[PDB]
């Protein structure tokens, strides 16, 4: 095909990402896998007048044991914003989260067929290293459309188009929205006939030479996390008190959260074991919030200008809260993940809570990520199986923000 | 003289939107001017530079040099202008080989390039830049004019197309000897086999003259250097390593520049050197400095720098690597927050040793540092062997599993074991989960004011006690924190304490052990005496019992 010229932004340059070490297990299997690419011409090595680097990595593909190659392109997706986001953005559905089920495809390789604008290569470089520095380590740029940039599938929609009008057209209730490397494909039907259009879909791919969740994804099982409180028999100045902080943290959320008659029953200096029976106008007060905080949030929407944040909670027992929001306490989804080790865990989580943000808004978030940059930076990759990488940044977010959520 | 390599050359640009560089030459005396004429004459006629007219509109300056004694004449160029327009390459080397990291060989070469920048042809639509001139006598007649076809000294471009050029010229020979091993660093290569002498001595020629058909040439068997080779500040031994002789000095007084130093050689020394410390020499430089200056040792200085002399007295030595089988790396506590470290494959013979002796943050305690200290040592292993080694640490199993299922970060050590090499990481206390009946229930506060810095730290008690302290030159955050320490000297073993400070709260419920704050430090001491404590917290201004009347006593001339 003609290639499709890529201009990145006025201003901004390319990539010069650091390459994050590497263990043998791992360059070898990328030795390995780039030899055939080599061959296959979808990439070939370049000379030190390259200045631009993306890091590269090794994962295994979701419950498999075959090695896949994973470049990090973040930065790169960053300073192509204009490219795929204006110039050729691929439009989310609001049906999709509505589905009774929807199927996730990998179709990275449909990208391998198609050239890479020769003047847009060089952004591409990355780096196969070496052990204890050795050798200087092997350097590479991408001659086709390479998997993990947002531009990519951007280039690719017009083929996606034709390889798919034909089901479309047979199946008109079914939604198919292709993010990064993977088709999103939801239906309402029952769950056995689904299954019989996903290999129906796989057979229309396969003639363009294509071959922390279940099999398929249920969106409309999807519901909120109530801030639940507790209920008793018996109530003390220190249960009060804690439910009085829980309550007033939730009240920047939700409005009309109230405790004045809560309070009242503190009144003096009391010791925190002593009991304290409830009145009929507190108790009708906590009714009152109870009510408020089943229901959603009044005034809270989706701004597609905006980025989406995450921020995530250890709950212990391998228990873990999250909320997504734009502006803090605007939450627009709260959630719990649940059951190994804190690392294991907690990739498991934010690829789950990735993909459903995706569902949702067609967007990753950022994550806030409650860990120490470096434990994260060496392990995540051991669990890793997403063909995408969100933003993270890194935070020590206590303390009782723990205790408000479960 | 030399040859220059046939090798396709690396295109190389200028940054864009920016021409070439066009310097103005400054006349030079004619004993330079001859200098000069005399080397370039000699360089045109071995192909590193050629006349070019000026029709060529760049120019660079130029210069000789002659040290004082002495006779042989050098050229220099200035090239910072062209490095300036000059594009981003690739970075030359991620890092540097670290000896415990080599397999050890049967039989091993040094192989340095001769003249390596001088063999490498430069890109023709590039060479225009390099022009410079040496000028006439007195600047009347206009000077001879030259461009390289090599790469030049000092030019930015240099280190990284050689490299890249000698990367190319090697990849068949390594294709066809994958058992040879050869590491590559700036002009050298470092090879290395397990043939026999007989059949290393070939090998090597083979690739010398693999080499020289390529333009590089290298020193043959009667020049090549010896074991043990002197590398980068170590010793390489037929089956071991060290750092190069460290000298201690001893000295009547001790400047910054001496000090500065020595912190440095024994930084070096700490690779394999096990226990060295740093953190007292460290001490005396954190102040306005003055290189010249001379600091008196402290006593604690004194005692460091003792111990560190016996530990250098006699000298030690690393093993190398072997891949059959697994690192095991050993961490102990040396207290003040200093850890040291040995990674061994068979015990106790260290590839190497090092330390870990940082703060991270203000606040924390010797499970936070063990962990972080392991996590340092892990990347440092995949980086020099690319696996991660088995840890035996000083912690047991039981410590562990409370700290992290408890803890609110995630954390998280890969596979290790615990080893009984006193002292133990411990936690010193934990706070109470319930609330305590028949314990004083303290509500506390702390109050600053902003333009003065008074402050008042108070309780008020369910058993109707109260105090309230002044504090001068305070803020929020200190009288909060005053506000618990008082509770906690007033009060008996066991005791309920409520705050409105979740800067408190948090600090003291990571458990930590060591502060950089003082009345953390005595908040601690505290918090071990005692039996139990309960801890909670209540927001404030919200007229919460207890909460409220410890507002109104701390509030009292110091905020409305
Ligand atoms: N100068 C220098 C230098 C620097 C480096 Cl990083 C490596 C180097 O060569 C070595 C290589 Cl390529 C591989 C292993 C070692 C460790 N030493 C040996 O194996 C070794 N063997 C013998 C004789 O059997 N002498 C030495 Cl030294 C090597 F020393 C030489």
């Amino acid at each position: 095909i003609e290639t499709v010229p890529v201009k990145l932004k006025p201003g901004m340059d390319g990539p010069k990402v650091k390459q994050w070490p590497l263990t043998e297990e791992k360059i070898k299997a990328l030795v390995e896998i780039c030899t055939e690419m080599e061959k296959e011409g979808k990439i070939s090595k370049i000379g030190p007048e390259n200045p631009y680097n993306t890091p590269v990595f090794a994962i295994k593909k979701k419950d498999s044991t075959k090695w896949r190659k994973l470049v990090d392109f973040r930065e790169l997706n960053k300073r192509t914003q204009d490219f795929w986001e204006v110039q050729l953005g691929i439009p989310h559905p609001a049906g999709l989260k509505k589905k009774k089920s929807v199927t996730v495809l990998d179709v990275g390789d449909a990208y391998f067929s198609v050239p890479l604008d020769e003047d847009f290569r060089k952004y591409t470089a990355f780096t196969i290293p070496s052990i204890n520095n050795e050798t200087p380590g092997i350097r590479y740029q991408y001659n086709v459309l390479p998997q993990g940039w947002k531009g990519s599938p951007a280039i690719f929609q017009s083929s996606m188009t034709k390889i798919l009008e034909p089901f479309r057209k047979q199946n008109p209730d079914i939604v198919i929205y292709q993010y990064m490397d993977d088709l999103y494909v939801g239906s309402d039907l029952e769950i056995g006939q689904h299954r019989t259009k996903i290999e129906e879909l796989r057979q229309h791919l396969l003639r363009w030479g294509l071959t922390w969740m279940g099999y398929e994804l249920h969106p409309d099982k999807w519901t909120v996390q109530p801030i639940v409180l507790p209920e008793k028999d018996s109530w003390t100045v220190n249960d009060i008190q804690k439910l009085v902080g829980k309550l007033n943290w939730a009240s920047q959320i939700y409005p009309g959260i109230k405790v004045r008659q809560l309070c009242k029953l503190l009144r003096g200096t009391k010791a925190l074991t002593e009991v304290i029976p409830l009145t009929e106008e507190a108790e009708l007060e906590l009714a009152e919030n109870r009510e408020i905080l089943k229901e959603p949030v009044h005034g809270v929407y989706y701004d597609p200008s905006k980025d989406l944040i995450a921020e995530i909670q250890k709950q212990g027992q391998g228990q873990w809260t999250y909320q997504i929001y734009q502006e803090p306490f605007k939450n627009l989804k709260t959630g719990k993940y649940a059951r190994t080790n804190d690392v294991k865990q907690l990739t498991e989580a934010v690829q789950k809570i990735t993909t459903e943000s995706i569902v949702i808004w067609g967007k990753t978030p950022k994550f806030k990520l409650p860990i120490q940059k470096e434990t994260w930076e060496t392990w995540w990759t051991e669990y890793w199986q997403a063909t995408w990488i969100p933003e993270w940044e890194f935070v020590n977010t206590p303390p009782l923000v723990k205790l408000w959520y479960q | 003289n030399s040859p220059i390599s046939p090798i396709e050359t690396v295109p190389v640009k200028l940054k864009p939107g920016m021409d070439g560089p066009k310097v103005k030459q400054w006349p030079l005396t004619e004993e330079k001017i001859k200098a000069l004429v005399e080397i370039c004459t000699e360089m045109e006629k071995e192909g590193k530079i050629s006349k070019i007219g000026p029709e060529n509109p760049y120019n660079t300056p130029v210069f000789a040099i002659k040290k004082k004694d002495s006779t042989k004449w050098r050229k220099l160029v200035d090239f910072r202008e062209l490095n300036k327009r000059t594009q981003d390459f690739w970075e030359v080397q991620l890092g540097i080989p670290h000896p415990a990291g080599l397999k050890k060989k049967k039989s091993v070469t040094v192989l340095d390039v001769g003249d390596a920048y001088f063999s490498v042809p430069l890109d023709e639509d590039f060479r225009k830049y390099t022009a410079f001139t040496i000028p006439s006598i007195n600047n009347e007649t206009p000077g001879i004019r030259y461009q390289y076809n090599v790469l030049p000294q000092g030019w930015k471009g240099s280190p990284a197309i050689f490299q890249s050029s000698m990367t190319k010229i090697l990849e068949p020979f390594r294709k066809q000897n994958p058992d040879i091993v050869i590491y590559q660093y700036m002009d050298d290569l470092y090879v290395g086999s397990d043939l026999e002498i007989g059949q290393h001595r070939t090998k090597i020629e083979e690739l010398r003259q693999h080499l020289l058909r390529w333009g590089l040439t290298t020193p043959d068997k009667k020049h090549q250097k010896e074991p043990p080779f002197l590398w980068m500040g170590y010793e390489l031994h037929p089956d071991k390593w060290t750092v190069q002789p460290i000298v201690l000095p001893e000295k009547d007084s001790w400047t910054v520049n001496d000090i500065q130093k020595l912190v440095g050689k024994l930084n070096w020394a700490s690779q394999i050197y096990p226990g060295i410390k740093v953190r007292q020499l460290c001490k005396l430089l954190r102040g306005t400095k003055a290189l010249t200056e001379v600091i008196p040792l402290t006593e604690e200085a004194e005692l460091e720098l003792a111990e560190n002399r016996e530990i250098l007295k006699e000298p030690v030595h690393g093993v190398y690597y072997d891949p059959s089988k697994d690192l095991i790396a050993e961490i102990q506590k040396q207290g003040q927050g200093q850890w040291t470290y040995q990674i061994y494959q068979e015990p106790f013979k260290n590839l190497k040793t090092g330390k870990y002796a940082r703060m991270r943050g203000a606040h924390t305690n010797d499970v936070k540092q063990l962990t972080e200290a392991v996590q340092k040592i892990t990347t440092e292993s995949i980086v020099i062997w690319g696996k991660t080694p088995k840890f035996k640490l000083p912690i047991q199993k039981e410590t562990w599993e409370t700290w992290w299922t408890e803890y609110w970060q995630a954390t998280w050590i890969p596979e290790w074991e615990f080893v009984n090499t006193p002292p133990l990481v411990k936690l010193w206390y934990q706070l109470e989960k319930e609330p305590i009946v028949g314990a004083e229930t303290f509500y506390v506060d702390g109050a600053a004011n902003r333009e003065t810095k008074l402050g008042k730290a108070g309780y008020v008690t369910n058993r109707g006690r109260q105090k309230v302290v002044t504090l001068t030159d305070t803020t929020n955050q200190k009288t909060e924190l005053q506000a618990i320490y008082l509770a906690l000297q007033d009060s008996g073993l066991e005791v309920n304490i409520v705050t409105d400070s979740q800067y408190a709260l948090g600090i003291i419920q990571a458990q930590p052990d060591q502060s950089e704050s003082e009345l953390v430090n005595q908040i601690i001491e505290q918090l071990i005496k005692k039996e139990k404590v309960y801890l909670a917290w209540v927001p404030a201004h919200k007229g919460i019992g207890g909460n409220e009347q410890v507002d109104k006593l701390v509030s009292a001339g110091i905020r409305k």
